[PDB]
């Protein structure tokens, strides 16, 4: 249900999307084909389930993490360009959008998070994070909040987070491991610690968004902001005198903003493949076509060779980049979903105080290695007939942590039904059934009716 | 126990 002859194209909320329909009315009367541009919510979640049944847009755009994710279950088409159209990005950039040796995906800006203040509530922007605490307490006092950001998405949060010792996964020998998940180390502890001080002290309210920290600041009610490239049109409609600058450094060490590659993939399932390559590579990745972007919503550093040496001279660049430098680029694996979302969890228990940092980082932990939690691990092993010819049921536990352990397709499964004397869990005369089925799943029922 | 047996009902 996605049609011939025209582009539909999908960016983000908060990205030119206007700039970028009005590169659409240009190709529109350049070819004749009618380019449209949407920007649905959820849009990172939504494309991989859209078009994973053949019905998604034609373009997307998202960081260059997600895409990692897409290229694996094939929704992306592998772009070719041919090597001369490649000089005219960055060489680096590439290895971004880079997946199994496939290219998924073409180049367009590099955006980090970057501190941005009040020039005129704030003279002297704060070196540290452990200052904030201090110089808010000041604001509070002649009716203004220092610091506000969106604590709702954890791509503003982790920067400090990661600041003392906390990363995604290991780098070891030009790969990643999956296994070792540095979200609840020692570092990562420290960063998540003084982030609910700041909530359970007043200094920010763990309620606070996307729109609500970006109004406030338009409105001239708070001093500082955690935003990027994008957030830079409003700040203007609005007339503030600000600065772009470093973002804090928390226990001396300097806050490390993952750092994204703005990407746009063709979609597999998409007819209008060539159309599509001729609009990006000829229409918008060009002088004009990423002016008229930036001109909507400010791109960051684009990957662009060309028009990077004029954007190169904006201060406000300068700023973004010297904190992407600082940071880290994204991976692009597909276990950076998992990651995300593992923290988004984290950081929204500890913030409303649902959690204590270390439960809520242990389980972090757990989320994004994908592993077994502290209790269950020990149904990792259990396999009690195995050594298994064809499809099996592996070993898994249900929501009483009962082990249900690896058994071949087919086959009713009998395990001791569990009794509690108090917390205290025992196992009597009785048995709970469950059957792994025929397709190699267990049942999604355990029959629990004889523990009485 | 109790909210233990309401689960098993529904698990
Ligand atoms: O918050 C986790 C979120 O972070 C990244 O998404 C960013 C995106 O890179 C930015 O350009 C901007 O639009 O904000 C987004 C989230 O607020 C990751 O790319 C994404 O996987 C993840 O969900």
């Amino acid at each position: 249900k996605i049609e011939e002859g025209k582009l539909v194209i999908w960016i983000n909320g908060d990205k030119g999307y206007n700039g970028l329909a009005e590169v659409g009315k240009k190709f529109e009367k350049d070819t004749g084909i009618k380019v449209t541009v949407e920007h649905p919510d959820k849009l990172e979640e939504k494309f991989p389930q859209v078009a994973a049944t053949g019905d998604g847009p034609d373009i997307i755009f998202w960081a260059h993490d997600r895409f990692g994710g897409y290229a694996q279950s094939g929704l992306l088409a592998e772009i070719t360009p041919d090597k001369a159209f490649q000089d005219k990005l960055y060489p680096e950039t590439w290895d971004a959008v880079r997946y199994n040796g496939k290219l998924i995906a073409y180049p367009i800006a590099v955006e980090a998070l970057s501190l941005i203040y009040n020039k005129d509530l704030l003279p002297n922007p704060p070196k540290t994070w452990e200052e904030i605490p201090a110089l808010d307490k000041e604001l509070k006092a002649k009716g203004k909040s220092a610091l506000m950001f969106n604590l709702q998405e954890p791509y503003f949060t982790w920067p400090l987070i990661a600041a003392d010792g906390g990363y995604a996964f290991k780098y070891e020998n030009g790969k990643y491991d999956i296994k070792d998940v540095g979200v609840d180390n020692a570092g990562a502890k420290a960063g998540l610690t003084f982030l609910v001080d700041l909530i359970k002290n007043k200094h920010m309210n763990a309620d606070t968004d996307y729109s609500i920290a970006e109004a406030a600041f338009n409105k001239g009610e708070t001093a500082m902001t955690i935003n990027g490239p994008w957030a830079w049109s409003n700040i203007d409609t609005s007339k503030v005198n600000y600065g772009v600058t470093v973002l804090p450094t928390f226990k001396g060490q300097p806050s490390k903003p993952f750092v994204g590659v703005l990407s746009a993939g063709i979609n597999a399932a998409s007819p209008n493949k060539e159309l599509a390559k001729e609009f990006l590579e000829n229409y918008l990745l060009t002088d004009e076509g990423l002016e008229a972007v930036n001109k909507d919503k400010p791109l960051g550093a684009v990957a662009l060779k060309s028009y990077e040496e004029e954007l190169a001279k904006d201060p406000r660049i300068a700023a973004t980049m010297e904190n992407a430098q600082k940071g880290e680029i994204m991976p692009n694996i597909p276990q950076m979903s998992a990651f995300w979302y593992a923290v988004r969890t984290a950081v929204i228990n500890a913030a409303s105080g649902r959690q204590t940092v270390d439960e809520a980082l242990k389980d972090a932990q757990t989320n994004a290695a994908a592993e077994f939690s502290l209790q269950d691990q020990h149904c990792e092993s259990l396999s009690l007939a195995s050594n298994i010819s064809g499809l099996q049921c592996n070993a898994s536990v249900d929501l009483i942590g009962t082990c249900w352990p690896r058994s071949p397709a087919g086959q009713l499964v009998v395990r001791p039904c569990p009794a509690f004397f108090y917390g205290v869990r025992y196992n009597t005369t009785n048995n709970g059934y469950r059957e792994c089925l025929a397709n190699g799943s267990w049942a999604a029922r355990v029959n629990y009716s004889e523990c009485q | 126990a109790h909210s233990n047996r309401k689960l098993m009902e529904i698990i």
